[PDB]
Formats: C-alpha cells, structure tokens, sequence
C-alpha cells in the first residue's frame, strides 16, 4: 500500500491516529519484539504496518489487547 | 559653468557663460517665469528630462 | 540631477481640490539651496534651504 | 556560442516546458566543452604552538 | 531535561539577579593579549 | 549540493550555510506555514530542533541511526535558551513554571 | 541535433527565432551547394560564377 | 490653538504628515539637531513615516496605522512639552555645559 | 551569568520611554517631570511633613536652596533616580487603591469616574502580579554569559 | 462610414427643414436614439472585456510573462475606466433630453450648432466656452 | 509542476529528508503525492495536463472532413489500433465502431452495454485507457483543455482515488506519444494576415482625416478630437482582430468526394490557441494582427497606433512605445507579488490558531442557502454552493411533513443530485461562523471540503489552510485597483420589467392598494416580485420601487416578455388609500411655498420651500396634504386612526390640487428623483485587502434603528435631523443626517429597523448591530467573492467564513453583573460565564453583550499568548506590559509551540496534547 493510504483512512476514520497507531506498530516491527503478520516483498516496516492495517489485523483496541496480553504472559 | 549654462537657457537668454554667483537681475526674472507659469503661458519642466 | 533651477509642480495631491502650487527651486552644486513656492492663497513664499 | 540544428517538434515530452532535448552528436564532437581555470590557495600561518 | 508548561514573566528583583550571578565583574579588562587566558 | 552533517556556527548552534562550507538550505515560515496545513507535527518538530539547534538531540539521533534506530528526543531549542538568557540579562525574570 | 518544443513560440511573442530558422538554414543550404561543387572540383570558374 | 493642533488632525484625517510640515510648524526653540526626533516618533504611533517628499499609492496605511496603540498619553506629551519651551536639552554635553 | 553592583541608582529605559510611561502613570507624573528629576535639574519633595509642599512637587535648583535655608530639618527632598526609588517605593499601592474605591463611592462625573477607574483597574493589576514598584529601577546589573558575546 | 457615431445606429445626417424651428420632437426622437444605442453598445463591450478577462486569468510560473499577459490587460482596463466615465456623461445627456433642455450653451444662453451636436451628442458647451474652459481647465491642472 | 508553479528553466527544488519513523509515516500518509490530487481551494483535480499532453490528445481526437477509411467499420478499439499502426487509416477519420461501455446501475455493479458509436478512430484508441466506469460520451467529443479536466474530474467522482491516478498516469503517456507522433510545429507562413488589414485601416484613416477636417472647420476643441480618434482606433483594432480570427478559423475548405467543404482548419498555430495548450486570441490577434493602442507613461493613450504585427516588421517609433509598455508591466509585476506576500501573511496571523477541537456542538442555527438567482437566471446554482456542507435542519418535500434528508447529514454528490430531483429552493447549512463550541469549532459545522473527500477528521488546523487557500491565489488579480461601471445583466431598463420565462408571478413583503381601474399599486419599499417555474422553483426575481402601477398581479400567468410593471425612475409618486378631496395645510404662499399653477386641467408647481427659502415666521410650519371626506373631518388610514398627512417635503408638485376627487390609488403630488442608477463594479488586489480590513466606506448610507412613525427636527442647521418615534417603545431617538442625503421613505411614515433610509453604501459594522451576524457574514463573502470570480479564481465560501469569524472575535458588554461593564472581551469567556450563569441559580445580571467587527490587523494584535504577540508584534511594547502584569503563558497555541520547539498542536500532536490535558488535573 506504498500508493495511497486511502483505505487505511476508511478504516480509521481520524487519518491523523491513523499514522501513530502505524507508527507504534512500526516500531514495535523494527525493535524486533514481534514479527510481521504479513508476508514480507522485501519492504521497510512502514509499508508492512499500513498494509497490516489495512486488512484490519491491527487497530488501536486490538493492539492494546495484544499488548496486555503479552504484558500478563510474560509476568508468569 | 554647466549650472550657469542650465540657468540661461531655462530663461531663454543667448548668453552661455555668466559669473558663477546669483546675479540678482537673475533671480527678478525667475521670478516673472514663475508666475508665467503660474498663469499658464508654459509648460513645466520634468525632473526626469534628461 | 544636474546643478541649476528647477520648476516643480507637485500637482494633484494639493489639498484634494486642485489648487496646482508650483515651486522654482534654484540648487547649487556645493551649497545652500534657494526656493520660491505658492501657497493655496497665491501667496509667495521663500524658503532657505 | 554556436549555432546548432534544430527542429521545432514535440518529441516524447522530453522538452515538456522549455526543456531542451540534445542529441549525442553534440557532445561527441565536444563543442559545448568549456575549460574552467580555478585558484586553490594553501596559506602557512605560525601558531603560537 | 524538565517537561515544562506555562512560561512565567515578572520583573527581576534585586534578589533574584543575586540569586541568577555566580561572581562579580569588578574590572572592565577581557583577556590577557600577551597569552590570551581571561 | 548536498549535505548531512557538518560545521556549526559559535553563537546561533546552525549549520553553516554555502557552498565552501557545506551548506544546510533553510526551512523559512512559509514552509512551516506547509506543513502546519497537514497534520504533520513529527516532521516539523525534528526540523525544527533535532535537525538544526538541538545539539544533544542531535548527536543522540546520529547514534540512534548508526544503531538501526529511529527515535528522536526533542530537548530545548538553543535559540530559545539564547532568547531567555537574553531577556533575563535585562530586569525581565522569565522562568519556566511547573505544576 | 536539438529538439525544441514548439508550444514555446506563439505564447511567447519572440516570432523573431523562427525567422533566424529559416534563414539560417537557408545559408546552410548555400554552404552544402559550394561544398559539393568543391568536393568535386569542379574548376575556378564555376565556383566564382555561383 | 497653536501650531500642532492643526497637525496632529491632519494626520489621521489625511493619512500622513510630509516633512515639510513638521519642519515649518515647530515652534522656535527645540529645533536642536534632531530634537525632532521624539514628536515624529509619537507621530509614528498614529501612522506618518512619510517618504522623501510626500509620495502615494499604497492602500496599507491603516494596517500600520491599527498597529500603533489607543493608549494616547504622547499626545498629552507633546502637548504640555511644546507647550512650555523648557529647552529640551537631552545631550548631556549642553546640560553640563550650562 | 554574572552581575555588577551599581553605585548610583539608574532607572531601567524601558519603564520609562515607552510609549506609555508606566513610572509616570503609576506615580501620577508628567513624562517631562521625571526626565527632569534624573537629570538633576530640579528636586521633589519627599514626604514635606507640615510644610507648604505637596509630596510630588517639584523644587527647582533656587527654590529648593531658599527653602532648605528656610526649612533645615524636617524636610525631606532629593535628585535623580535614587529619589525617584525612594518615593516609589514609599508609596502604599492597597491603601491608595482604597482611597480610589471611596472616590468612586462618592464621585459622580463621566469622564473624571472613568480616568478613576482606569487607574483603580491599573493599581489592582500591579498589586494582584505581586510586583513591587521599587523594582523598576535597578541596583544590580546582569551581565550575559561570555559564550553570547563571543571575542 | 460605418465607424462614426452615426453609423451605429441606422440613422442618417439630419436635415434642418427652412421654417423648422430648433429642438422639435423629431430632433429629440433622433438624439435620443443615437444616445440610447451608444449607451447599449458600450455595455455590451464591457460584457465581452469582462468575459475575456475572466476567461485567461491564469498563474504563469515565468515573471516575464506573467508581465506580457498583465500589460495588455493593463489597456484595455484603462479603455474601459474611460467609458465608464463617458457611461455617466451619456445617462446625463439623457436626463436633458428627458427633460427638454438639451441643446443649448450651459454657460452662455446661446444654442449650440446642430452639426456640433451630431459630432460629439454630448456636447455641454459652445465652442468658445468650451475653449476657454479649456483653458482654465488645463491650467488649473498642469 | 503546476502545483509547484515549477518551470524547467534553471529552477532549482530543495529535497529534505524524514528521519524519524514517525515522521516516515506522516510524509507517506499525508504528505505523499498521491494523496494530495484534490486543491484545498476548490474541490477540484489540480493534475491536470498541462499543455504538451493536451496538445496530443486534442490532435487525436479531432475529426477531418475525408481521410482514409471514411465509413469502415470497426469490431472493437484494439482492432482501431491495430489499423493505425499499419499504416492503413488516418489517426482521425470518421468510423462505425462497436464498443463496451460499463454501468453502474445498481449497488456498485457493472452492466456492460454493447452497441455501435459513431466515432474517430483516435477517439476508440483514447478509449481503451479509460477504465471501466466511465460513459463513452466523455471521449466522444472534441477533447479539449476543459473536456479533459472534466473527463478527470468524474472519473474521480464515480470511480475514487486510485483509478483516477492510474488514468491521469495513462493519460499522460498516451498524449506524449501521440503529439511526438502527430508532429506539430510552427512556420513563418502560418500565421496568414488577413486579406482586408490594409482595406480597414484605409477606412480607419480615411475616418480620422474627416475628423481633422471637421476639426478645422471649429466644430470640436482639441479634446474630442483626441477621444474621437481614440474610439475610432480602438474600433478598428478589434474589427482587424475579428476578421483575422475569421479568416483563420475556418479557413479548410477541403473537398469530399465531388464538391466541397469547409471545416474547422488544421493550422498548427490555431490548434496550439483552441485547445488551450498555449495562446489566447488576443496573442494571436498581436502576431498575425495589427497590436492595437498603446500607453505612454501617463496612463493616456496615445492617438496614433502600431497597425503592423510581428510577422511584419516594427519601426523605431513603434518599438520605442511598446517599450514604454512592456517596462511599466515588467517593473510593477515584482511589486506586486511581493505585496500580495503581504496580504497573505497578514491573512495567516489572524486565522492562524483556529482548529478543530469538538466532535458536534449541537446548534440548531445556521445560514440560508439560496441558489443566487439575479434577475434573468442562476449566475450560480445551489449545487455548487450546498455541496459538503452539513444540515442544519431536515428539509421538506414540496409537500409538508415529507421528509428526504434527516437533520444534519453531509451532503455528497449524490444527496445533491436527490436534491436536484425535487425542486428545494433554500437549505439551512450550519456553518463556522454561527458554530458553537468555544476555543475552536465542531467537525460538523465545517464539513467535508479538503484535499481528501471525506467529512473535516478531528485536529486538522483550519485557521492556516483557510488562510493558504485565500493567500495562493490573488496573483491572477492585477495588481492596481480598476472599475468597470458596466453591470452587462442589468434590468433591461429602469422603468419597465420584462418577465423572461413564462411563470407564476408571485409577490414577497407588499401591501398594494386596489386603484379605480383595479391596479395593485405597491406602498412598500421592501417589496420584490419573484416567478415560479412549471415545478415549482424561484426563476425570476424583480425589483419595484415605491409607487409603480403594476398590470397583472399575483397568480396569474405571465407569457414570455410580457411587461408586467412600469413607472418613470426619477419620479416618486405620493399613493392615497382612501378617496375624496385634497385639502390645504400651512400652505401659505410666501411663506413656505411659491404659487405656481396652471389653468383648467388643474396643474401646479408648488416648490414646498425649506427654512432657508422659507420666510422669517415659516420656520416650524409643516405644510400638509390634508385627507379630508366631503363633510370635512379627517377620514382615517384604514385600520388605524391616524389621518394620512403627507408632509410634502422639497419640490413636491402637487398636480391634483383642492377639488378634485381623489380615488383610492390617484398620485397626490410627483416628485421628481435624479437618483444615480449604476453599480460600478470595483475590483483587482487592494480592494480585497480593504474589504478585509472592515474600513467605514466613503458617504455611508444610513439605516434606522428603532421601528415606528418617522419625524423631521430642527430645521436647516447644517444636518436636517430624522427622530425616529417607536409606536410601542420610547419616542427620543434623535439622528442627524447632512443634506445632501436623499430620503427614501416620507415622514409621516412608520419604518421597520434597519431599513435603508439613504442610498449608498452601508459599512459593515451597521450591518452586524442591526441586521446581526448572519447578515454581516453574508454581506463580506458576496462581496469579496464577487471580486475573486470577476478575474475567475475559484474559491470556496468556507475559508472567508473562518476569517469573517477571526474578525468577530470580540464584543462588548453594556449590563453588568460580574465584568467592568465596558471592556472589550472575547465572546467565549462571555459565553461560558452566560452559561454560569444560567446553569447556576443567579443571573449576574445579565450580561447582555453586543458583537464587534475588527478588520484583521486589530484581531491578529488582540491575541492572548505573549510569545506569540512579541513574536510580529513591537517586542519592547508587549513584553514591558506582560513583565510589569505577570501574565503567565501555557502557550496551548500553534506558533508558540513553534517557537518552543515542542508539539503543535494540530494532527499528529493534537492526540499528545489531549493526552497532557488529561494527565493535568488528574492522578
Ligand atoms: C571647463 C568646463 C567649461 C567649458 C566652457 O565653459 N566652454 C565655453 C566655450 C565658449 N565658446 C568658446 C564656445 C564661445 C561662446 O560659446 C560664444 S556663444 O555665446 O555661444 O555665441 C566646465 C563645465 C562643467 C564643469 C565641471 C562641473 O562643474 C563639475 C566640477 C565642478 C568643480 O567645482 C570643478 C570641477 C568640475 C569637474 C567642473 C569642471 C569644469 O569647470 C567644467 C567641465
Ligand atoms: N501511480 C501509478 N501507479 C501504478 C501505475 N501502474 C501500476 N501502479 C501501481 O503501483 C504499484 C506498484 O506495484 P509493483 O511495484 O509493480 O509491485 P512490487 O512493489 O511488488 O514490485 C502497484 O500497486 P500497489 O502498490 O500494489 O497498490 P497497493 O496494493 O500497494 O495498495 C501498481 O498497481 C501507474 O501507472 N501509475
Ligand atoms: N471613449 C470615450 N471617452 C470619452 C469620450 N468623451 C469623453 N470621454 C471620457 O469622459 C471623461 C469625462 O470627460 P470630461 O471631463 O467631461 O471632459 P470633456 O468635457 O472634454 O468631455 C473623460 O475622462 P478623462 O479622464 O478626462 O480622460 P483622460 O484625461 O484620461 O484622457 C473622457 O476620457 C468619448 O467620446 N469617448
Ligand atoms: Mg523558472
Ligand atoms: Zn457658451
Ligand atoms: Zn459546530
């Protein structure tokens, strides 16, 4: 999605929370905690956010459930 | 030389080369060319004339 | 601007009702200069430099 | 400078806007190469070191 | 480094000038101009 | 002409601008008023501090990039800082509050 | 050798290019006739009288 | 009535104020180099800074004119100063001199 | 940064030649008044006890003289921004703002009531900042650090 | 000719009869005419101007063309000042034949010529106030 | 490069580059070019082709008399290309071709139909490109500069984002190749004189020595014969212009297969003008024509013209003037770029701070959109001015209680083509200015209009983008001020109307009173007379003045150019309401009148002289036309008790005098009114500066500000004085008023407030106090809008509503209850201390408040922050008077946050500062 991030906005509507929720995603990509859900062409971790957006994998409320969920894993 | 000569020909006198001084005969008809003008029997001059 | 005399007119901007007051002004190359200028009132008026 | 052919045409947008499309030929026969002469000057100075 | 807000302007007291000055300048000379030390 | 990093000057800690030094173009207000149209904060902000005035910022981003890293850490502006020691050097007490 | 883009003339009145075109090639024209004539070598008279 | 109070109307009523003016309409006294330099400075905060003699186009007098404050105490000001004659003797040298 | 010690009281520029003067306003005196105090060409009398003479008055250089030779004692007058601080900072900002609250109580006119309260709202602010009107003239001077004035 | 002021409308020189006293309904009709179509041909120019400028506006990225578009803009705008002050000259010309009291002198009570009045229909004037009108005219501004 | 405003001339760019990750993503999402097709200023493409690929796609979809394959007939596009590379069909010649179109016609699906168009082979070649959604018409036409932008245009309404850039992409290549292929250039010979230059310019010469000669013989001073030779010039200069353009047109007469033809022509030059790739008629007019009139220095035209062209050859002379002229334009144009700088920066420090801080403020209020009908028809349709804007209010059907579109819905493209459907007249939108949420505005009230399509998404800085989109433009605008003093579309005439479109005629705001032969004479002053078409929609509108008989009145129907109403202009007839005879009061002659009458047909010309003609004992006398029955006593005005005594003012003659049996409707007495009656039309860049800063324009026209029975005062003072005397309320209000104002309404009369009493133009601050806000708002965008469209920039309504809204940002309290009861004071504090108030048991008192209207330079120096005041504003002044108050900054605004260097915040910062605001005040 290295075109236009129209549909991105379509899921989420504000186009601004948009970019740090990619952004908290991105770097939580690039700090190698995590890994893509999507299968990688050789692209940086900022297209492989959006795309992972755009497919309604990730949102703010699914990443904080994730995270919470790895938080409360890793305590035990 | 060049302001004396400027002087003469703006009121019309054939001599070229005057005393550098304001001869005051010189400045009685400034005076009438003045008010010429101010009457309306000539025109203006420019500062942009070369 | 070559030394000598000048008759300027100034015009238009004179009190928004014409009244065209023109001015000879008389300039030396080194020096204080002379002018001769009118007044709304036709009146004449010197000025030293 | 000097004078060149030209044909007045629209070629593939290369000359879009009043961009000049040139053909290999005038830089093989090297007759738009200028020699440019500059100065480099290296100054010895004495510190107090 | 602070995360600051609401930048405050007053006038300086006497005090505070005191309180901002580490020392003194007492003479109006600035550098030594044989070896250049302060 | 291009450039990454390079000389700054005494006071105002800029980089140089011109061709036998560097050189270093220059965001002007109008192309803060630009970005401000967008919703593009981040990149004004570095522009802004990291990118020019900001020296621990600064040399901190060189290393977070050389790393694989890319975070920044705005601090304040030096011509700001220069701006308070400026107007407290008159009798005006400009302090930054906390609450 | 150049291209030149055409939709540059009409809106920029400088007409006087085209002619310079023209006329120009026109003296190109004449310099191939007398090159030709001379690779040939065709004599002293011809070349005089063209 | 003096010789400022026909100006400072003509300032605000025809725009601007030419040098001319505020040459021939001090008073005698504080002529001094450029005494002058206060009243066209409080002048300035109602919008003057004419040109060398008095030119015009330029709709944009006003914005600068807004940007030069209600607060009018110069008036009042210049008023009591040019209305006194206290030589206005603010270089030292003459103050000493005397 | 560092600071220099003053000898003489100096008045801080801006406080003064600003378009509005607020020394002048505050203390209720003409710009041209305070000029000629901190040039020392007249004095004011600073608390003139049972005498014939206002608080802000100004003396000129004779006048004081005829009345410091008439009134030796009990009479307090001074020049320049050293006097100009003296009475500033003796002057009561609460107990004058009173003061203007009874005026308006009892005055009734429309423009004299409106100056009133300008200068009622102009006390209230200074006193509510917290600023103490002594400090608008300057003792100790700040000096900038070196690096800004760099040789 | 069709380029004077005549030739705009479909009339033809007028012909004073020998008994034909001065200002008769005829005249009037005729001069009313004429100003009428000056004033509606005037109009509709200004309505192709205004069409035209609206039309080629545009943002030229080359300041020396930018100048080339906005210098003969500059003209025609100028042409068209001076007919919108000549609108108002007309519209008063009207409101004196409306009125009938159109061809005389405004400042000396005599007639002005018919034939002056078929060269400039809005003539105030006789010649020779005219001329020294003129005169002071150009005086008082010069 | 036209968003850029770039040319390949040795321009040089800057390329910066994103560091942070974060700051990757802004560029990419934001900030990337495909995002970003769509200008802030109009919804509208700003891609584009520019001019080269106009060129080519022009000469491929251009169609030739004869060619090779006239009449062939073609099994699909692919076959068309396959044809013309073979070399074995013209690129254009006229073709039978089957063709797939695709529809939309249900929930997003494609119906493909199938059938034969009449068409160009380069018409089926472009077509293959177009994708699928799009109707075959599009390509079918001429495809010019306007066709292709159109063509872009909806193929970005139907299909979205993504199609329309690979269809510009396309589009592009494909007009590259196909003008390289055509191979247009630009001969000496093809810019053709036209055959009669020399025939009219004998003429024109021939015209001026007439002139001369009728000079000479003392028929016209100096003067005329100069603006005669000018006209007669500048006659034949556009004359020489339209017979070269007809010349050159049109000039292809090709032949079919026996006789011919004649044809739009194939001449290099005029296709480069008609397509409008470069060139206008008036360049051409200057190469192939005579290059008209020109200026000397002074402004005034010179009488002796060019007459040659550049394709011949100038002189000296000739040359040495269009110097004059090209050097005066060359040195002004610098100037004024740099001072529309200026205004741009003084446009941005006033609207700077305001952002889209709330959700939905809840108001119920908003602004009545019209489409602006001006006499004959829509000079602007409603479309155009509704599209993206939110609802204010359901709107009903024709019929009541039929409701299409809920309370506040964003109104897309489709809602407007329902809405088109019926027959809706006026819609309220809430708009920026009446929006309700304090320290910025609502989503809602602003609504979708952006680079993107969607409704405005929360945090984006409106203030700055407003203030860029009015900036950018205002360079097409020439620089110095002009008048044109035209208005074309006037009303035909000033007497008679002329009813264009057979309709309803139907009245708004009258009160007519039946005459003897039964016309519906108008007394209102407020009256207009609209026209409803076949389905029911406001056509015609019309304006009627005080006393006009009319002829047909309301309902009936109205054939085309009937003359429906008639009256003289300057003539204000004085209408009785009841009949019987006129008697005489104060009527002294002498005293305040002068006897002039006429004999049996009952004419005067009684001059009602005021005090300065009127004698030493006339002074308080008040002539009077008294109403009185056959018995003598004071019939009274129907309804109401007052005798009708109309105080004749000024050179009222009075025709029917004392014995003549007025019927109800007979005019008393005609006055006559030289009333000026044009609308100069103003114009150019400082105009709009002026507009902009609120500057009381020159002899202001004067309203009324109390209702209520109208009186004269003292008299003849220097300012004759108006009371304006309320029927319910208090009488004492008491205004003065110059002489040389002319009245519209008579004294015994009862006005309404805020009717205009003089003519003339009314200065914006009246318009607030009495008319109110909605009416101010309205009064500045028109007018300024009337300025922008007159050079045709487009710009939409909502950026000069944010400003007008930066320029009402203050009023001032006159109750009492908690303030200083006369500060100066932002609306917002007062309105959340209002709401205090309310919420709270106590009223304190109060306050009621009124709006101020400041010209932007005022609203820019009236802000809060002191960062941001020293940062343009005298830094001394500013800083002394924030040192000596204490004030304390937290910034919460843009350019301070600037100058910090921390978060604006706007967008991508606005989250970090919401999320500090919770974190203040909190655990
Ligand atoms: C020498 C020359 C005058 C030549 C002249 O006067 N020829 C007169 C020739 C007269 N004749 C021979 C032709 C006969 C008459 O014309 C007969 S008739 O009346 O015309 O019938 C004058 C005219 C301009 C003068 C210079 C300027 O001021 C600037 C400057 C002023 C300084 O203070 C001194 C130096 C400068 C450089 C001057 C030098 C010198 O002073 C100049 C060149
Ligand atoms: N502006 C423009 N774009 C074109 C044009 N032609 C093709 N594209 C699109 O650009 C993108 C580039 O894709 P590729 O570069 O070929 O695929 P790749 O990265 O794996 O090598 C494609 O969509 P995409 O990036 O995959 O879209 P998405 O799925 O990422 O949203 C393609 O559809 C064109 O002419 N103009
Ligand atoms: N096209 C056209 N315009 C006319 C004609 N006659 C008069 N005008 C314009 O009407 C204006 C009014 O002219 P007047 O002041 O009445 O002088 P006038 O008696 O000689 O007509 C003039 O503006 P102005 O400022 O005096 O002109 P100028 O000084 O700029 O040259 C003039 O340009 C005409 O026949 N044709
Ligand atoms: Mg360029
Ligand atoms: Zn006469
Ligand atoms: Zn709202």
């Amino acid at each position: 999605a290295r075109v236009t991030v129209q549909d991105a906005v379509e899921k989420i509507g504000n186009r601004f929370d948009l970019v740090l929720v990619a952004a908290r995603r991105a770097r939580q990509m690039q700090v190698g905690g995590k890994d893509p859900l999507v299968p990688e062409e050789n692209d940086k971790t900022t297209v492989i956010a959006l795309r992972e957006i755009e497919e309604g994998l990730i949102n703010n409320q699914i990443l904080d459930v994730r995270e919470r969920q790895e938080q409360q894993e890793q305590e035990a | 030389a060049v302001g004396r000569m400027k002087f003469n020909r703006s009121l019309l006198r054939e001599e070229i080369e005057g005393s550098g001084i304001l001869s005051k005969d010189d400045i009685i008809d400034v005076m009438k060319k003045l008010i010429d003008i101010r009457n309306g029997k000539g025109e203006v001059d420019d500062i942009d004339h070369l | 601007r070559s030394p000598g005399v000048f008759f300027d007119s100034d015009k238009g901007k004179t009190h928004s009702s014409g009244k065209v007051l023109y001015n000879a002004r008389i300039i030396p190359y080194r020096g204080s200069w002379l002018d001769f200028e009118f007044d709304p009132k036709d009146n004449l008026f010197v000025r030293i430099d | 400078g000097q004078n060149m052919r030209v044909a007045f045409m629209p070629w593939n947008g290369y000359n879009f806007e009043d961009s000049i499309l040139v053909s290999e030929r005038v830089v093989q026969e090297d007759r738009f190469t200028t020699i440019h002469i500059q100065e480099l000057a290296c100054v010895s100075r004495d510190t107090k070191l | 480094t602070e995360e600051f807000d609401a930048i405050k302007i007053a006038l300086a007291s006497p005090d505070m000038i005191r309180s901002w000055s580490f020392g003194e300048v007492k003479k109006p000379e600035t550098i030594n101009y044989r070896t250049f030390k302060p | 002409h291009a450039r990454s990093t390079g000389s700054y000057s005494l006071v105002t800690q800029q980089p140089l601008g011109g061709k036998a030094q560097f050189g270093g173009q220059r965001f002007g207000e109008m192309e803060v008023w630009a970005l401000e149209a967008y919703g593009a904060a981040y990149t004004l902000q570095e522009m802004l501090t990291v990118k020019s005035d900001d020296v621990n910022g600064r040399t901190k981003m060189y290393k977070n990039i050389v790393d694989g890293n890319h975070q920044m850490e705005p601090g304040m502006p030096e011509s700001f800082n220069v701006l308070l020691k400026e107007i407290r050097s008159l009798g005006i007490n400009i302090e930054l509050e906390d609450e | 050798d150049i291209v030149l883009n055409p939709l540059g003339v009409p809106s920029r009145m400088n007409i006087g290019q085209i002619l310079e075109t023209h006329l120009g090639m026109a003296a190109k024209g004449i310099g191939d006739k007398i090159n030709a004539m001379l690779k040939q070598q065709q004599e002293v008279a011809k070349l005089r009288e063209f | 009535q003096s010789q400022l109070k026909l100006l400072v109307t003509r300032g605000k009523e025809q725009g601007y104020l030419t040098y001319a003016e505020v040459n021939d309409h001090l008073p005698e006294d504080i002529v001094d180099s450029d005494q002058i330099e206060d009243i066209i400075q409080m002048i300035n905060d109602m919008g003057i800074q004419v040109m060398e003699e008095a030119p015009d186009a330029d709709d944009l007098m006003l914005a600068e004119n807004t940007a030069d404050e209600d607060a009018a105490e110069a008036a009042a000001q210049v008023l009591s100063s040019v209305e006194s004659e206290i030589g206005r003797t603010t270089d030292p040298v003459r103050m000493y001199m005397r | 940064m560092g600071h220099i010690e003053l000898a003489s009281p100096t008045a801080h520029i801006w406080f003064l030649k600003s378009l509005p003067s607020r020394i002048g306003l505050l203390l209720d005196m003409p710009l041209r008044d305070i000029e000629r105090v901190l040039y020392f060409e007249s004095y004011v009398v600073i608390e003139g006890g049972m005498t014939n003479l206002e608080r802000q008055q100004i003396l000129t250089e004779e006048q004081y003289l005829d009345a410091l030779e008439e009134f030796g004692d009990e009479f307090d007058a001074k020049m320049g921004a050293e006097a100009i601080q003296a009475l500033l900072k003796s002057m009561d900002l609460e107990q004058e703002c009173e003061q203007l609250r009874e005026e308006l109580n009892e005055t009734n006119s429309e423009t004299k009531r409106k100056k009133l309260t300008k200068r009622i709202k102009l006390l209230e602010a200074f006193v509510q900042s917290g600023n103490k009107p002594e400090w608008m003239i300057l003792t100790v001077l700040p000096v900038l650090p070196p690096d800004l004035r760099p040789l | 000719s069709s380029l004077s002021i005549l030739a705009i409308a479909g009339v033809e020189p007028y012909q004073e009869k020998p008994g034909e006293e001065y200002m008769n309904e005829a005249q009037l009709a005729h001069f009313r005419r004429i100003l009428e179509a000056w004033r509606n041909q005037l109009r509709d120019e200004v309505d192709r101007t205004v069409t035209h400028m609206q039309d080629e506006a545009a943002n030229f990225p080359d300041p020396v063309d930018r100048a080339a578009q906005e210098e003969e803009f500059s003209l025609e705008l100028r042409n068209r000042d001076r007919e919108r002050k000549l609108i108002k000259k007309i519209e008063k010309t009207l409101k004196k034949v409306e009125d009938e009291d159109f061809g005389y002198c405004e400042s000396c009570g005599v007639e002005i010529g018919i034939r002056r009045l078929e060269a400039r229909p809005t003539a105030d004037l006789c010649i020779d106030c005219k001329t020294l009108a003129e005169i002071r005219e150009k005086q008082m501004a010069g | 490069c036209a968003a850029y405003n770039a040319d390949f001339d040795g321009d040089q760019m800057a390329v910066h580059v994103p560091l942070t990750l974060e700051a990757q993503l802004e560029a990419r999402a934001l900030m990337m070019s495909t995002n970003n097709i769509l200008s802030p200023a109009n919804g509208e493409p700003i891609i584009v082709p520019s001019q080269d690929v106009v060129l080519g796609l022009y000469y491929m979809t251009r169609d030739c008399v004869n060619a090779k394959g006239e009449g062939m007939v073609l099994t699909g596009p692919k076959e068309a290309e396959r044809l013309y590379r073979s070399g074995l069909a013209s690129l254009h010649a006229r073709v039978k071709v089957r063709i797939t179109e695709y529809e939309k016609d249900a929930n997003g699906e494609l119906v493909a139909k199938t059938s034969l168009k009449d068409t160009t082979v380069g018409r089926a070649i472009l077509w293959m490109i177009v994708p699928k959604g799009l109707p075959y018409s599009i390509v079918n036409q001429a495809l010019g500069k306007k066709a292709i932008s159109k063509m872009l245009n909806t193929c970005y309404r139907i299909l979205g984002l993504k199609p329309t850039v690979i269809f510009a992409d396309q589009i592009m290549y494909t007009g590259f190749a196909y003008a390289a292929r055509s191979g247009a250039s630009v001969g000496i010979d093809d810019m053709v004189i036209p055959e009669k230059k020399h025939e009219i310019i004998s003429e024109a010469e021939a015209e001026v020595a007439e002139i001369q000669e009728q000079f000479q013989s003392g028929l016209v001073t100096a003067g005329e014969r100069y603006n005669k030779v000018i006209d007669i010039w500048a006659a034949a200069n556009d004359r020489v212009s339209k017979a070269m353009m007809d010349n050159l047109q049109t000039e292809t007469v090709i032949n079919r297969d026996g006789q011919e033809e004649k044809q739009v022509s194939f001449n290099s030059i005029y296709m480069m003008a008609d397509s409008g790739a470069r060139g206008s008629a008036a360049q051409i007019r200057q190469l192939a024509g005579m290059r008209g009139l020109m200026a000397k220095p002074d402004g005034s035209i010179i009488e002796t013209p060019i007459t040659a062209n550049f394709r011949e050859g100038l002189n000296v002379l000739q040359y040495f003037i269009s110097t004059h002229g090209a050097r005066k334009g060359l040195a002004d144009t610098a100037l004024k770029t740099a001072n529309s700088g200026y205004l741009t920066r003084r446009l941005v420090d006033v609207a700077q701070d305001l952002v889209v801080t709330e959700d939905d403020c809840g108001t119920h209020e908003g602004i009545m959109m019209t489409p602006v009908i001006e006499g004959g028809d829509v000079k602007e349709p409603l479309r155009d001015r509704v599209l993206g804007r939110v609802t204010a209010e359901d709107v009903l059907k024709p019929g009541t209680a039929d409701i299409l579109v809920p309370r506040n819905t964003l109104l897309h493209e489709q809602w407007c083509d329902l809405l088109e459907e019926n027959s809706v007249d006026a819609v309220k939108v809430r708009s920026v200015v009446s929006c309700d949420t304090d320290f910025g505005v609502c989503a809602h009230c602003y609504g979708r209009d952006l680079a993107r399509g969607h409704i405005i998404n929360k945090g984006e800085a409106i203030g700055v983008i407003a203030a860029q989109s009015i900036g950018e433009p205002g360079t097409q605008l020439t620089m110095r001020t002009f008048h044109i003093g035209g208005a074309a579309s006037r009303a035909a005439a000033e007497s008679s109307i002329q009813v264009k479109n057979k309709g309803s005629i139907k009245l708004s705001n009258v009160k007519s009173v039946v005459n003897s032969s039964g016309k519906l004479v108008i007394t209102s002053r407020n009256t207009e007379l609209k026209l409803i078409d076949e389905f029911g929609r406001t056509k015609e509108s019309y304006k009627v003045p005080y006393g006009a008989v009319l002829a047909k009145g309301d309902g009936e129907q109205v054939a085309g150019g009937e003359t429906v109403a008639n009256w003289d202009p300057h003539t204000m007839p004085v209408i009785t309401e009841v009949s019987g005879f006129v008697r005489f009061t104060d009527m002294i002659d002498g005293q305040t009148i002068t006897r002039q009458t006429d004999e049996l047909t009952g004419l005067s010309s009684l001059v009602v002289l005021d005090s300065a003609e009127r004698t030493a004992g006339g002074k308080d006398l008040r002539p009077a036309l008294k109403i009185v029955d056959a018995q003598g006593n004071d019939v009274l005005i129907p309804g109401t008790d007052m005798p009708a005594q109309y105080f004749l003012p000024g050179k009222a003659i009075v025709q029917l005098e004392d014995g003549v049996q007025i019927s109800s409707g007979d005019t008393l007495a005609r006055i006559p009114q030289e009333s000026g009656g044009t609308k100069d039309i103003t114009g150019g860049l400082p105009r709009v500066a002026d507009l902009f800063e609120a500057r009381r324009p020159k002899e202001p026209a004067i309203l009324a500000e109390i209702s209520g029975i109208v009186s004269f005062g003292k008299e003849t003072k220097g300012k004759r004085r108006l009371v304006i005397t309320p029927v319910d309320g208090s009488d004492p209000y008491e205004e003065m008023i110059p002489k040389w104002r002319q009245l519209n309404v008579f004294e015994g009369e009862r006005v309404e407030r805020g009717d205009v009493i003089s003519d003339g133009p009314e200065a914006p601050h009246d318009i607030l106090r009495l008319r109110g806000v909605h009416a101010v708002t309205r009064y500045i965008v028109n007018e300024v809008q009337d300025v922008y469209r007159l050079q045709g920039v487009k710009i939409n309504d909502k950026h000069i509503e944010v400003i007008v809204r930066q320029m009402l940002r203050k009023a001032t309290i006159v109750n009492a209850g908690s303030s200083d009861f006369l500060e100066g004071e932002q609306v917002e504090y007062s309105r959340v201390k209002i709401a205090n108030r309310e919420l709270e048991a106590n009223g304190k008192v109060g306050a009621t408040y009124s709006r101020d209207l400041l010209g932007i330079t005022k609203a820019s120096l009236a802000t809060e922050s002191f960062i941001s005041a020293a940062s343009f504003q005298e830094t001394t002044r500013v800083l002394t008077e924030a040192a000596v108050a204490g004030k304390r900054d937290e910034l919460r605004g843009l350019k301070e946050n600037v100058i910090v260097g921390r978060l604006i915040p706007a967008g991508t910062g606005y989250a970090y500062h919401q999320d500090r605001m919770r974190r203040r005040a909190a655990g």
